[PDB]
């Protein structure tokens, strides 16, 4: 019951500590239809070279960790032929499943919280001002939440028990969420369809959901054991289509 | 290393070594010093062609209380090797999750132009590379030892052949009476 | 009357076509510690397209691998000297002396066949001051002598009679002589390992010269001649047929030493590389 | 006259020939080059509980 | 009878001066089939954002032109997806449609042969020396033939009349063909199946045929007509297919 | 594919002529690509255990044999436009694609002094 | 015993042979002399529209 | 056992006769822009006899 | 002109040219400069013996504004060649009219005593010749090139066969590794 393997186009991963499949509000991934469409032109279905796991870099759990997040999409724009039917198009559209990785021993302690969150908005640390797209995404490198309030400009306020969206951070599992405890799983897995006010939309202008991973019992282990514990993400798009074929845009 | 049995145990550890590399090598099954002793090598090295594809499976041989994820990705040919774990994931890969079930199967499959490649593959009949990342790295309690080892065997699937046969190049003589 | 037998052709399995998965099956998870191999294909880890593969196994069955001709011996023996034991050429029969054929053989601990043997046999001229004469055609002997028969002691001996031992008179400028020979052993099957002794006290002989014992060849001259001398040179050589082996080995890493033991000195596993991640790179401008 | 006629080795994508055996012993014979049988679970698979592939090898 | 329109993708073509259409060998292109696959993973079929119309750049046909050639593939490589797919794959495999056009006036005159020639293996202008990939091919930009014989290092021997491979040019009508005659028609179609003799092919390694246009009736004129006439060629791919999937190779 | 051999052999110009030489014997070994080279008419390659040969005396019909269509490929290629390296340099052209092995031929006497 | 008869190659304005296989690959079979098909539209009229020939070829 | 194996000969085309003619059908005029080669006879241009010919390729 | 395209082109004019000869050659499809390198002449050369009737399509690549008429002919051996239109008009002939239609076929039809002609022709089996003259002539209004172009194609007929291989004259080496 606790083992898993998971294929898409040519890549699988394999589990024996899972604790089950979160799938985000009981609705799979599934193509456009005729009734709900309005682009007109015949869209692209690459099918394989697309709809597979790409792996991001890693990240160091320490001590005393705040946590992390990445921005969906814009964290695979240059990966393989994803990136690169993103590059040409005018209007895409995926779902999407997520796999966290984290093992550690029986003799090792913490607990983490991996939530996707869809249309987050977030903050500067200048009320009186407004945000950049660098402090809110460099890609495939994490950005970092903070241990206090932070100051200075073109930063994001990012102190974790506010999430960087001025709410409480106990309320995040209202959105589609699954927990790693050390003692008990060392894996996560979300599959996230495609959540919008419109049926397709550029990829490049909007980002569609933000992936947070939070610490909330920190990490802590005795005498000589392992102190280096890494944290992994690895991510598949699922039924993509693009629209809207015209020259490579440029960042 | 090479009449000792350190020969075949690849090393792991724990703390953060994400930026370095576990392996790598090319997938030259007849022709590589990595493959060319082994059974399927030692089987190759009599024919002149062959095709089909490959198993390679990984067993993590640490203590019970260690934990960690693993990438373990093969690239077609037509590019360098892939220098981090970004470039690697974008090819045919496996997420692997240490367990109670020790061991993880990659399986290579037959990606070629040509219906056979030669034992002897020179760079028209290439065949690609296989790595191998941290996806999360190796956590363990108080108590334990730090370092672990992997090791890897090697076989082949239900569709391979071989073809053409000829004479080895591992055995030779200089007179009768040996 | 004729008889129409079938052949029933073997080919590879044809890879099914598959799609996405998300459940609980984990083929790609298993465990070595229980002797087994894992049997996974490709469609049970990534998408795959439906091929249908006609690809045969025909070339490495065994029959096809092991029937093939290979030297086991060469020898020397002259027409005229001050020996008389150097007139003619004597063996004793195995397949130990020649490093391709024996390691092909030792592939399988046991074996059983018929064989098919084939002589090739050349003459030359020996370096003298003077040359210049006429010969006629040379005509040789081969004789084969069970265990226990009596043994020659010259070119001229009462033996070569060949009266109930089998021989072969040929020659030069036809074709190879040849003859085949069935399956002759004690035994139910060959032993190309044996782990014991010839002693009932664990001493004596060790390994494999305790079980062979299949007589000897010799080869003379017929002509009795040559005031100028000649030195003539044969070859021998096995293949088998109508094979069966059983208990497949690890195939030899270590280079031979003699006939008789399994006796090595110490060989690597491989050559070395630069470090556990080096890649050489070929795409560059 | 005990003639046997069998189908020669072609490709995929006037095709038998025939044989006669003249001598009495079956030593004589040519090769069997045309038996292609496996077995192979006897090397892979010897164990003494059956394996399924999909479920877990332990627990 | 003359009138003629071809859709592909998102693109189309009129003309209304067409002869009729060449399938090169009664053949159309299609998909590769089960059992003549070797390859075992599943392979990409982007289907519209690659099977459509690519224009290259024109070339001018003055009074003393000699000819000019292309390679293919290599002359598709930065047109949009099609080479982004041709970058992350090892295999490929695709058909084409070839359209050349050229008008003039009812008072000019001139004769031009088009013609497609797989595996069209050139020589160098020293016959004690190879050739390089540079001499063969400049993507987009065509090369030129020549009007005599040519001397010099690393460049091909391209005198007209001998086509760069040593034959008779009058008798490349072996191949598929057309003519374009400045008093009959304005345009040229050729429909080319994917001709190997293996199932797929790397593309950046192998040509798998070139384009020769070549002039038998020089371009003339009087008094005070136009002087300016371009030639413009313009090809689609058609069933397009890729397999092995990794990074992008870099030239 | 059907293949045959015609041998002829011939006197060295000496000023001393005049031996009687016995019949000549040549061997033909066929070596296909990956397997060892001889050095010398008395190198041990020549004990042509897996590779095919032909032995041959003169004064007989000429040697003949038949082989079957061998290429990796589907159909063999006559013109190749195109390289052997992915960066589009290396070897043009012919020589790329064929690599079918090689043909040794001896004389087995080891004689002569003349 | 698997013979093949076929006719022979006469003239126009007892002429049959007899034929057996020796050997077990088909690589030793002799040359296949008397095959003769022809399909010459596939160079002479490789059109996408058909031309009747008695009709204009344009118009 | 014996196979009967039959062998199909393969002769050239007959010839066949034709007479004087005043029509709109213009068998001899074409158009090379096409690509494509005519396929006319002696029997379309000329008059001609009946010819059984045996000639073999 | 025999390195240039110009050896292809038959040119023709405005203005009275009535007496003058357009174009003229004997037909002997292996033997004669004209027909040996084409593509039934180099099938030819491997052959000794020929039969069957051949096709010689002809192309004006003129203005869309010039008109003609143009008279091919073919005369059986027997007498030398004709000299004028007067004499050539009484073999087998066709009248071309240049217009919407580009192309003109003279169809030469097998007549011949024997069954069979050589490759390599001689005076026994000769077969004739072939002449092109002006009908009427060119005609082009103001602002056109006066000049003009004809070209030919040769190809065989479907009664076409040859016979009695041999090699051919056209390749020859000096030495091995050619
Ligand atoms: C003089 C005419 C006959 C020539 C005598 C040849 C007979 C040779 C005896 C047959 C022995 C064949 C089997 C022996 C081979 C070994 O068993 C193998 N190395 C495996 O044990
Ligand atoms: C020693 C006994 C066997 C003798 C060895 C002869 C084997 C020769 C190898 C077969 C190669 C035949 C096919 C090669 C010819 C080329 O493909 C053609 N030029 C067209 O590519």
């Amino acid at each position: 019951d606790r083992v898993r393997s998971i294929t898409l186009g040519n890549s699988t991963i394999t589990t024996q500590e899972s604790a089950n499949v979160v799938v985000a509000y009981g609705r799979w991934p599934e193509y456009l239809k005729d009734n709900e469409a309005t682009a007109e032109d015949q869209p692209t279905q690459p099918d394989v070279a697309t709809c597979r796991f790409y792996t991001l870099e890693s990240v160091t759990w320490e001590r005393d960790s705040p946590g992390w997040w990445w921005k969906f999409p814009d964290a695979l724009k240059d990966m393989g032929l994803f990136g690169q039917n993103m590059y040409y198009h005018y209007l895409g559209r995926a779902g999407y499943t997520i796999h966290v990785q984290c093992n550690a021993s029986k003799f090792h302690q913490g607990c983490l919280m991996v939530v996707c969150v869809p249309e987050a908005e977030m903050g500067c640390s200048q009320v009186d001002g407004t945000v950049n797209e660098h402090s809110l995404s460099e890609g495939e490198t994490a950005k970092k939440f903070a241990s206090t309030s932070t100051n200075g400009t073109n930063t994001v306020q990012s102190i974790v028990t506010n999430a960087g969206m001025g709410v409480g951070v106990g309320n995040l599992t209202i959105f589609p969420h699954q927990w790693i405890n050390l003692r008990t799983n060392n894996c996560a897995t979300i599959v996230m369809p495609y959540i919008n006010n419109v049926p397709m939309d550029n990829m490049f202008r909007h980002h569609n959901f933000t992936l947070m991973i939070i610490p909330f019992v920190p990490l802590d282990y005795s005498s000589d054991s392992s102190t280096y514990v890494p944290i992994t993400v690895t991510v598949a798009p699922m039924c993509a289509e693009y629209n809207g074929l015209r020259l490579a845009t440029s960042l | 290393k090479l009449d000792t049995m350190e020969i075949y145990r690849i090393p792991v550890q724990s703390g953060n070594h994400q930026s370095s590399q576990v392996f790598g090598f090319q997938v030259q099954p007849g022709l590589d010093n990595v493959f060319k002793h082994t059974l399927l090598g030692e089987i190759l090295n009599y024919y002149a062609h062959w095709s089909g594809s490959i198993k390679l499976t990984f067993v993590f041989c640490g203590s019970a209380m260690a934990t960690g994820k693993f990438l373990l990705a093969y690239a077609p040919p037509g590019a360098n090797a892939p220098k981090s774990r970004k470039d690697a994931m974008l090819g045919t890969h496996i997420i692997w999750d240490v367990g109670l079930q020790s061991s993880c199967v990659l399986c290579i499959p037959w990606i070629s132009q040509t219906h056979y490649r030669l034992v002897q593959q020179d760079e028209y009949t290439s065949a690609g590379n296989v790595t191998c990342w941290y996806q999360t790295g190796i956590v363990v309690p108080a108590g334990t030892p730090t370092s672990c080892s992997i090791m890897c065997f090697v076989s082949a699937c239900n569709d391979f052949s071989v073809r053409l046969l000829k004479d080895t190049p591992f055995i030779e003589q200089s007179a009768l009476l040996q | 009357v004729v008889e129409a037998v079938e052949n029933a052709v073997a080919r590879v399995a044809d890879t099914i076509s598959s799609g996405p998965s998300n459940s609980q099956a984990v083929p790609a998870l298993t465990a070595v510690e229980t002797g087994h191999t894992s049997q996974v294909t490709p469609s049970d880890t990534i998408q795959t397209r439906h091929v249908r593969n006609y690809h045969s196994r025909s070339e490495s069955s065994i029959e096809n691998f092991l029937c093939r001709s290979a030297c086991v011996y060469m020898g020397e023996y002259h027409t005229t000297n001050t020996d008389t034991s150097k007139l003619f050429a004597s063996w004793t029969i195995n397949a130990r002396r020649m490093v391709q054929m024996r390691r092909k053989l030792e592939l399988f601990t046991y074996v059983r066949f018929d064989m098919e043997v084939t002589f090739v046999i050349t003459s030359k001229q020996d370096q003298g001051t003077q040359l210049g004469q006429d010969m006629p055609p040379l005509t040789h002997q081969i004789m084969y002598i069970p265990p226990g028969g009596p043994i020659p002691k010259s070119v001229t001996d009462y033996t070569w009679q060949t009266s109930t031992n089998p021989s072969i008179f040929w020659t030069e400028g036809n074709a190879p002589p040849r003859m085949s020979i069935p399956f002759i052993s004690i035994g139910n099957a060959y032993s190309n390992f044996y782990d014991g002794w010839s002693h009932f006290s664990q001493n004596g002989v060790y390994g494999y010269n305790t079980l062979n014992h299949m007589g000897q060849i010799y080869v003379r001259h017929v002509n009795g001649s040559s005031p100028l001398p000649m030195t003539s040179t044969v070859r021998m050589y096995f293949k088998p047929k109508h094979v069966k082996v059983w208990v497949p080995r690890p195939p030899r890493l270590c280079q031979y030493k003699n006939a008789s033991t399994v006796n090595f000195t110490p060989t690597n596993i491989t050559e070395k590389r630069q470090s556990i991640n080096y890649i050489p790179e070929t795409v560059k401008p | 006259m005990g003639a046997q006629v069998s189908t020669q080795k072609t490709g995929a994508h006037i095709i038998h020939y025939t044989n006669i055996n003249y001598y009495k012993d079956a030593a004589s014979n040519s090769a069997n080059r045309q038996d292609f049988s496996q077995d192979p679970g006897k090397f892979t698979e010897p164990v003494k509980d059956i394996m399924v592939k999909s479920l877990p090898a332990l627990n």
